[PDB]
């Protein structure tokens, strides 16, 4: 079905030439008075919203759910490895975690070794491969740790650290269906 | 030059809100915010404040969140040294090391009572591959073992920040340190240890947080805030917590006034502990003074004097003090409304008995740091524990716990009190063991009953009948008509009635605190006249509430009071004085003629036999109480009518081979109650007393 | 002899409930009562009543349902004569012939306004292959076209009682028929008749059901009934609705007195009718009294003396009169503490605002009648219609049904007003067409502006400042200023101020009548001393509400009021009388000086050009108001920091390529406001007043 | 999987040589005094029960779902006929309305013939065939009536008519497992 589309990305790899941000003056940290004018309103609302109690609705939900569907109609996923390593791939939202797993298994050094995703913090681990990433709350884009046994065994692949790219081109291909659709 | 910063910078300025994760590691952000930012589920991120503190937080995406905000926890927020509301700037930080090694200590005073290891206890499966990203001198909880725990990072390698990878070296080696002064405790109060009331707050928060946390654009904003507010509700409630948290989180001194406590010391020195409250408020103000029960000092000279001092103080508050006064109360109505007029107290704010919604929130609270058994279902325990307010569940949850630890030094070790876990039997235990039987729907009523509906007790009935037309206590066994002869009063004295017993007095957990003792007799004053009468009154041990009785008692009188016990002897004499109640009446078992009359009286609405005698009934039926006697008449009859349909319809079926039949002279049978009736009826059990109760009854006098 | 059928047809013995399923032919059991009769789901059972009347309904299972007790709506409760808590008799009766031929009739005040076949279009969708049990006598109704229409069954082939088949001839031949005493309206008000409130009905039910339905047994059951409950909230939440409905389902005589109207009466024939209106529900008796706005009453001579003869009836009614009194207000407080004292009014039930979730009940009642488009989501609905009492959300589905009806005689036929839908975009019209902007949260404020803030009006200011140091009207083009000089006074005279705009006055869909105009002067009261401004007095136009502002008006006076308007062309002149405000001020567009004066107070806050002449800027900006002068201004700096981000974000890349490179001579960029930022600011829009208008105001004064 | 037992009775073939129900007098329809004492906790609770709001929870509904149909293992279901006759038969809970609908052609005149069936009042036709007969409401014990477009069609079967019982006798088959387990 989807294209992958794979990129390895990595820290040091990344120019890390960039200028300083410059660093801001308490003016920055200090309100307008409009800004007390609208916290106030912020206030108001929330007390209105508890007063009244609005309807969640069935109905609601499958429609918010649909809606954040075609708002993200393919999701972007970051295995990171321990060695900092971190591997992109793109995904549809009701792939599920196997999908993932088997993408994994695909790039590594090989698919004999034994290992496990999980998601910090806390530390917790996906059991279900039959899971959707978008009940797993891997929607849209979310990173993810890989785990092992024997994490000696999982150099990810030398041919793809040859392919490797800057973690900042690594975002252009992820900003482009972040702030807009598939093309 | 600054609006450039704020526009140019506008995404990454961001306000402080409260967050739903309560995560040490974890902030919240919007989903539109985090693609603006082209930010990851989990990724790190650097957050900065005025007081040039830094963070390093993990990012997780937030429906609930608006897009201009950024929530966090009590632990981030301080590490940053910034409370709700604050202006924080935050980027996408990808760099972040692996920690080589770190430093961590914990903080003296939560560690008091333990021994053990709190590495492998807290620590090593706190930061097992969780990743987490930690700066130097973060001070971030486990919680564990009926406990929170507090560690403090002394250094990280590289530094300021790091993250703690697997292949890290956490260094635990020192003494646990003494605590500082700009870093506030998280024992102390706070809104998310304050459950069941999410919209009281969102009020209070409202009114006060924008006065207390910069009056001055407040006062440029034209708002008039108010002076002061009157909070009220039953005790326990969380009225003094909100006061606590609301002072706490905005950052403004908070002053406690006790209002008996104030009210005790002699006359001039309390005048002047008003006085160096007020001015100790306008001097560390912002500041918020809290005066704890209120109706204790404005519902003699005296009497007025300090509440004219009061409304000085008030009234001497100009908005420009930031001092804003907080009281709290059971009902608006028992303050003086001098005190609840505009300028003084504006608003009240109603803090009530949480739904079952709400006291799942408490309970999710106080269990936060005890180990729960999977077993456990606390949204369950909500529906089942009733009438809790705040208190109550704090208490409830303490109890359970104390359970799971009975089963086993003054000091205990760290690792089993962690690993200690508890169940809901342990929590149906606790719901169980102690409370009543409070709260308790406390009803007036007008009783029917005549002197005529008991039977025997002439002897007696006559010393009531001259005594009216100053109280009364009455003993004996339990079911010969205690509470009948009460009613039969009220009725002849054309008054109302008031039945309670003993333990509605008390609290839940059996507290000898109660202010309903008086809450009583202020109804049995509101009818008049009215009788109040205490069922068990030996049940009045679970003291001070006996003393507190006798005053309310004396301080009126018309309202008749009359006692009643089962079990006199343990009953303090005090309350026996001839001043407050004269009579005692002992009322014994019915004797061998008082029992026909009972039973002729229950008898008579229903068919009876020829073959039974009455005064033999009276003779096979003597330890029987009143109680017994109206019983086992009833259970004849069930055991009459039972027997009667099953003949019947023994009959409608035998009438299927010739339903055309017709006998006239063939009657209906007709039902009646027999002496096998009564002699089957006689099991049905138990409830004796001992031969020698008896004569610890008739020796009472004296 | 009793007790025997009560235990031997126990069973079959059960107590009558609200049911949950509204449809007419379907009664509700309990899953075990269920299986004990061994009872389908959807079979068909009869119910018997003391009245012998009979019933056969549809029984289905439910799990709310209590094991003893049977559920039954209005059609069902009304056919076998008998309310709630009454007991019926029921058995599982299978053998039921299908009707070969029934004869119905419509009721002939339900049917008034429409031509058309009523049983193709009520009737025949009903009885389609429904197979409904219909016994002879029966009662029905049929919901559609805006309206509710009863059909009375005059005879079924078998008789009494049989079903419909789809072989069933169904005859309709006849004249509508006239209603009958023994059956009460089903357009009369019932509990399924309200929405919003379950809660406050248990309230009420528990305390008044019992005395109501039997007194003489819960006479002998001891409790002392309440002689009188304070309903309170805002209008139109139900309280009138409650007191018929709970009156009607215990079919107690309903009595109502309406407090303004017996009020307006005079002298002694107002005693004279509350005597006849208290005696008449004792005639009656069981009956309810219901007083309509009780702080009419009792919140001169006459006017303590029907208070006085209040407390003789209410004090003069014994438990044995059967009679329970019903008043109505704002909030308790209002009412004179002499009635709230036990033994008159002792309960008091809130009735307030309900929540989303409540609306959506109310709703639903509501739309029963009408066909509802399947794009309408009447919970989505719920949640956009706030502060809605019961009364605006039944405004709100009548006027969304009449604007369905506005897509097309002055009798309509009934097939296409069956027909008509109602859509989701005809409720989102309803409510946006006709509602404020109400409720409005009025706050008090202590404005900080000062006569320096208000730029030009010299001429004005000193008027202002003469009159302090009765009421004033400003009028004028909107935004130069008219609320800045009300507040101007407010600081001056150092008192509180109040802003409140027309519309406010009104309630929802703009009705004439307001409680609330006196609710504003007494909060205006409340604080002291205070401005009252209104704001858009032109907007009170949507009459009676003119009159009633000059009543409480002159009522007092410290309370200043100033007008202001836009308008003020429409103004009733009546409100200018020399007597009520004298001072008429015109305030004009700012002149060139003016326009100076207030271009440069908003640009001293940031940095200007050396080229822009502020004499210019009064020129190309002349028809300008203060607040669009105040707007241009803002754009400007917009415009000035935009260009200078862009600019600085093209330095910051530049410096890419040598970062190294540092120069001292080289200094910051300074941002600066220039002409051309105001030339193109100037575009934003639009809003301008005619030059015609402006002599209309110079004309005004006369 | 499950025996569906199948049988027909009729409203003629019931005895209907019962003897009349005894009619009731006034004083089986009014209150003792307990009653009244009774009614009034009713309302108390009920009060009591709206104040406090109790929870409603997923794990309680499961859990109340379970002990449903752990109450109920089989279900009994009744085919009313335009004719009067009554088909009834035994099924799983998780049963689906289709293996009802099969159940019907098995002992249909023919097979060949188009029916429907639905459930009263009001008419509820049932268009899924993957539904079960608990989310149907069907459960545990439902009434059902046949309708079709040609009813002149559905004779049931003759053979079945046959071997037709008494309405009366057709309970004791149910009332075995209604007030006790399959046995
Ligand atoms: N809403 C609540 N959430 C959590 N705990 C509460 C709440 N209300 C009361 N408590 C518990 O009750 C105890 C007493 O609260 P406090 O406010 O001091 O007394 P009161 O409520 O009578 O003013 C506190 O220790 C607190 O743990
Ligand atoms: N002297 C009596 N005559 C008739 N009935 C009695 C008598 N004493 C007790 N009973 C029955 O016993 C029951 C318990 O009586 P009560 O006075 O309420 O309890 P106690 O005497 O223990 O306070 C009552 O319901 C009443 O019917
Ligand atoms: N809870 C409710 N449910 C349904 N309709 C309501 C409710 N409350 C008010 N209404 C509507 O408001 C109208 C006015 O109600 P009423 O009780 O007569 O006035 P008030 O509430 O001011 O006493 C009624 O016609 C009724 O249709
Ligand atoms: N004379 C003035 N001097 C300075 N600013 C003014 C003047 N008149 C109006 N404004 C600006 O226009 C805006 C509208 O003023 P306001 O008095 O609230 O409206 P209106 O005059 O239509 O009642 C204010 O925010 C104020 O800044």
């Amino acid at each position: 079905p989807v294209d992958r589309e794979p990129v390895v990305c990595h820290p040091d790899l990344e120019e890390r030439l960039q200028a300083w941000p410059a660093e801001l003056p308490d003016e920055f940290f200090e309100l307008t008075v409009d800004d007390v004018r609208r916290r106030l309103a912020q206030l108001k609302s929330e007390r209105k919203r508890l007063e009244e109690a609005p309807l969640v609705t069935k109905a609601f939900r499958e429609a918010q759910i649909k809606e954040k569907l075609e708002r993200y109609p393919k999701v972007a996923l970051r295995v990171l490895f321990p060695d900092r390593y971190v591997l992109q791939g793109f995904f549809r939202p009701s792939e599920t975690v196997g999908d993932l797993r088997d993408f994994v298994r695909s790039h590594l050094g090989n698919p004999e070794l034994s290992f496990y995703l999980f998601i910090t913090p806390p530390k917790t681990v996906l059991d279900d491969h039959t899971q959707t990433l978008f009940q797993a709350n891997l929607f849209p884009a979310a990173l993810v740790h890989l785990g092992a046994e024997e994490p000696a065994g999982v150099y990810l692949e030398p041919g793809l650290l040859e392919h490797a790219i800057s973690p900042s081109a690594a975002d252009v291909l992820v900003a482009r269906y972040m702030s807009r659709a598939a093309g | 030059s600054t609006a450039i910063l704020k526009q140019k910078n506008r995404p990454n300025r961001l306000i402080v809100d409260e967050a739903i994760n309560e995560d040490n590691s974890v902030v919240s952000l919007s989903q539109p915010k985090m693609d603006e930012l082209q930010l990851f589920r989990g990724d790190t991120v650097l957050l900065k404040g005025k007081k040039r503190r830094e963070a390093v937080c993990i990012v997780l995406s937030d429906d609930t969140c608006s897009d201009e905000k950024i929530r966090m926890n009590r632990v981030v927020r301080n590490n940053l040294r910034v409370r709700l509301g604050d202006v924080i700037s935050i980027q996408p930080c990808p760099d972040v090391k692996y920690g080589k090694r770190i430093h961590v200590l914990p903080i003296d005073d939560t560690v008091e009572g333990i021994t053990g290891n709190l590495f492998e206890v807290y620590l090593k499966p706190y930061f097992l591959e969780a990743y987490r990203p930690i700066r130097k001198g973060d001070i971030f909880l486990v919680r564990g073992g009926m406990r929170a725990v507090e560690f403090k990072v002394v250094e990280t390698d590289p530094s300021p920040y790091c993250i703690v990878a697997p292949d890290t070296v956490i260094h635990c080696e020192g003494e646990p340190i003494k605590r500082e002064d700009e870093e506030e405790s998280l024992n102390e109060v706070g809104y998310d240890d304050i459950g069941g009331c999410r919209k009281q707050l969102a009020q209070i928060k409202e009114m006060v947080e924008l006065p207390l946390r910069h009056p001055a654009l407040f006062k440029a904003i034209g708002v008039k805030p108010p002076r002061g507010i009157l909070l009220y509700g039953p005790p326990g409630t969380g009225k003094t917590l909100i006061a606590r948290a609301v002072a706490n989180e905005t950052g403004a001194f908070f002053f406690l006034i006790n209002g008996p406590e104030i009210m005790s010391k002699l006359a001039g020195e309390s005048e002047s502990n008003l006085r160096k409250a007020f001015e100790e408020a306008e001097k560390n103000a912002p500041a918020i003074i809290f005066i704890d029960e209120l109706d204790a000092i404005a519902p003699g000279e005296v009497e007025r004097r300090i509440v004219s001092q009061l409304l000085t103080l008030m009234d001497g508050l100009k908005q420009r003090a930031h001092v804003i006064v907080m009281a709290a109360t059971n009902r608006p109505n028992s303050i003086d409304p001098a005190l609840r007029r505009f300028g003084r107290f504006d608003r009240e704010v109603d803090i009530g008995i949480p739904d079952a919604t709400g006291r799942l929130e408490i309970l999710q609270i106080h269990t936060k740091n005890m180990k729960l058994a999977d077993d456990v279902d606390l949204e369950q325990v909500a529906n089942e524990t009733h009438g809790h307010v705040g208190a109550d569940l704090a208490a409830l949850c303490s109890e359970a716990a104390l359970q799971a630890i009975r089963k086993k030094d003054e000091t205990i070790d760290a690792e089993v009190m962690n690993s200690l876990a508890v169940t809901m039997d342990d929590f149906r235990w606790a719901l169980s063991q102690s409370n009543p039987s409070a709260l308790r729907e406390t009803v007036v009523e007008v009783p029917q009953v005549t002197w005529e509906d008991i039977g025997g007790l002439e002897d007696v009935k006559r010393e009531l009948q001259e005594l009216v037309q100053k109280g009364v206590l009455f003993y004996g066994p339990p079911g010969c008509g205690k509470t009948l002869l009460a009613k039969a009063i009220a009725n002849e004295c054309q008054a109302n009635f008031i039945s309670i017993k003993g333990p509605e007095l008390l609290t839940m957990w059996f507290g000898e605190s109660e202010a309903n003792v008086r809450e009583i007799f202020d109804k049995a004053r509101q009818a008049a006249p009215c009788v109040l009468f205490f069922d068990e009154l030996d049940s009045i041990a679970k003291d001070r509430v006996i003393n507190q009785i006798l005053t309310e008692m004396d301080g009126m009188s018309n309202v008749f009071i009359i006692g009643a016990t089962n079990r006199p002897d343990i009953i303090d004499p005090a309350i026996l004085r001839p001043g407050r109640l004269d009579q005692l009446i002992y009322i014994p078992l019915p004797d061998e003629k008082s029992r026909v009359a009972i039973l002729k009286a229950n008898l008579r609405k229903s068919p009876v036999a020829k073959d039974v005698d009455l005064e033999f009934l009276a003779k096979m039926t003597n330890g029987f109480s009143g109680a017994d006697l109206t019983e086992i008449c009833q259970r004849a009859c069930k055991l009459a009518i039972r027997e009667s349909i099953e003949s019947e319809i023994r009959r409608e079926r035998e009438r299927q081979t010739n339903p055309s039949a017709m006998e006239v002279e063939e009657d209906d049978p007709v039902p009646e109650i027999r002496r096998d009736h009564f002699e089957e009826a006689m099991r049905f059990a138990r409830r004796s007393v001992s031969d020698n109760d008896i004569r610890k009854y008739e020796m009472f006098a004296q």
